[PDB]
């Protein structure tokens, strides 16, 4: 058949990097006719329910199933509904409608950790993900001795930054593997991945 | 930092689990006194040698901060310890039997819930518990003094747990 | 007619203190035709439901019931469980996607006991203590007052405890009477707010 | 216990710094584009221009529990929205920079005004714009953004701190 059907798995991201909420779906079966896809919004309050000021449509790329919102076009610390609809020479769909805050959706890379510039010791610094230094953040470093048996020991709400953090209790390898990664604050938002592995040699 | 080895969720969960048992126990202890009006443990203290009533220590919990593995063991072994001795009042008697197994039941979970915790962040000794020596507790006001007693530890027991846990959840 | 079962959806489940058992109620979609059955089946996990843990004795609905209850003696409290429901039919099965809850983040609260209390002009003394089945849980409170008038505004007051012997609240003279209620959440971990209390219908002083 | 939901106030701290590292960004490009770099040597400027400092008369808690300080801070918020906007771009070079700072100025303004609202402590008179020193120039738009700019973020100081206090994290 060649109704268009309606999208699922609809997500955004607020991309800090590009300042805009990037948003993303499914669209399901590959029907063989000139299909297009529209990412409509509105301007809203709470619970979307208040139709608001009409965001300018963003027309998805031919073959790309996603459009970005520039920042020009949201007001930041406000919710909104965001809904993609497929317009097909045979019918139209519509996703359920999505309510966020783009602030409450921020897409946080892993912060900036290094052994700083004692008897199985290991000095620590990190700063944050510059692009989101503005948000308190909290975060989790992980820590392993780089051996068979792959058991990760956590450290947990430590802050954004730390100009020298010492970790010690670190001689069951010569080296161990370490990770960080942050959530905001106190506010809705996802983790960030786990920055690259860190092998460091804890002093002898 | 305010860092920790344990997740504050867990530490706040733990705090409501004690003072559900808490409730629970104080339950257990109105009903002993209003059904038998045996209302003071402290007139069966001599009891406790004498029924071999165990005791669960606490003392590697205001010692340290980032390194506890000791500190929720010994919390685990107690817990699982008045989880043994709850059991072996065999319900004492059907008017408290109810009362009873709600404390029991909470405090196993409790128990339960504090292992697969340490396991989850690699701390779960290779030694279980050798479940603690049992008493006998042999006729019915045996099991009706052991059951104040018993309760009466079991609160001891979580008012310094209670102080314990409420510290670490501010590090 | 016949047609085989559809994938159950909107399931949730809410901790019922009162009968102090885990409630999951669904959405069975499309009638069938056929005598089926769903079975509410679940196993003990960690977070994030990867773990596979112990299995929790399946749990059958009623006839026409959408709704299954799982008792406490088969829930451990504060770890998660994933819980899915499975309709089977004579022509196929389906099954919900897995949710992955701790029946204690899920806990149906009620409304706090206000009361005023029987003891300057514009003033009231309140009194509040918590549901009872759920005193042993730390709580926050939010009230709401207003003066009984043409289309009055709500004013509130944030993070209340979840007790207070007497709470002295001045300064009201728009009116010779207000309304106030009262609600309730569990304090720093996943929990629904409860309902507003009953409005309350005081007169301040004088 | 307070008269404003503690989700609100975490939010506001966080708009200060976002604004805080915009109007860094602003005259990190002022002084790299134009080597104007010391807001200090350009003081007495801001009489010429006319650019106003605004007002935070002491909000910790005045003859309003809240109502007011809060008032005080869109007051402000609002004025160097407007003082943004008279610099008009400042140039092509920085159009980027300042529209950025500018539009979140103007959200972190509504953001405060619809909380006012909410709880029905939005003052009595709504603001109505005022006397917009005029920017005639290019070097009047340029030394005007270092001017507004180093106000905005004297005000998001105070600002920060009165918030943080309200908060208590
Ligand atoms: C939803 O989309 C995300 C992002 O593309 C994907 O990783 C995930 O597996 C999808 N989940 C479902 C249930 O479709
Ligand atoms: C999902 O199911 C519950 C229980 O029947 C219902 O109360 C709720 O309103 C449903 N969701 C929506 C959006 O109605």
């Amino acid at each position: 058949g060649y109704p268009p059907a309606s999208p699922s798995n609809l997500s955004c991201l607020m991309h800090l990097t590009t300042n805009s909420l990037v948003c993303q779906w499914e669209p399901g079966p590959e029907t063989h006719l000139p299909t297009s896809f529209i990412l409509k919004s509105f301007r809203s309050r709470a619970d979307c329910q208040y139709q608001g000021d009409t965001i300018p449509d963003c027309v998805a790329k031919k073959r790309q199933n996603n459009c970005s919102i520039p920042r020009k076009n949201l007001l930041l610390y406000q919710y909104m509904a965001i809904w993609v609809q497929a317009e097909n020479m045979l019918g139209s769909s519509e996703s359920p409608k999505l309510c966020l805050d783009p602030m409450d959706v921020v897409k946080l890379e892993p912060p900036m950790l290094q052994a700083l510039d004692q008897p199985g010791c290991l000095w620590l610094s990190w700063k944050p993900w510059k692009p989101s230094e503005y948000m308190e953040q909290e975060c989790e470093l992980r820590y392993q001795p780089q051996l068979k048996g792959a058991n990760w020991t956590l450290v947990f709400h430590l802050p954004s930054s730390k100009d020298q953090f010492e970790l010690c209790g670190l001689h069951q390898a010569p080296v161990y593997t370490l990770q960080m990664r942050c959530i905001r604050s106190s506010l809705p938002g996802f983790w960030s991945p786990w920055s690259p592995g860190l092998q460091l040699r804890p002093t002898m | 930092g305010p860092a920790s080895s344990l997740p504050q969720s867990f530490l706040l969960k733990c705090l409501e689990q004690v003072r559900k048992i808490q409730g629970d126990g104080a339950a257990l202890q109105e009903k002993l006194c209003a059904t038998y009006k045996l209302c003071h443990p402290e007139e069966l203290v001599l009891l406790g040698h004498s029924l071999g009533i165990p005791w669960a220590p606490l003392s590697s919990c205001p010692s340290q901060a980032l390194q506890l593995a000791g500190c929720l063991s010994q919390l685990h072994s107690g817990l699982f310890l008045y989880q043994g001795l709850l059991q072996a009042l065999e319900g004492i008697s059907p008017e408290l039997g109810p009362t009873l197994d709600t404390l029991q039941l909470d405090v196993a979970d409790f128990a339960t819930t504090i292992w697969q915790q340490m396991e989850e962040l690699g701390m779960a000794p290779a030694l279980q518990p050798t479940q603690g020596a049992m008493p006998a507790f042999a006729s019915a006001f045996q099991r009706r003094a052991g059951g104040v007693l018993v309760a009466s530890h079991l609160q001891s027991f979580l008012e310094v747990s209670y102080r314990v846990l409420r510290h670490l959840a501010q590090p």
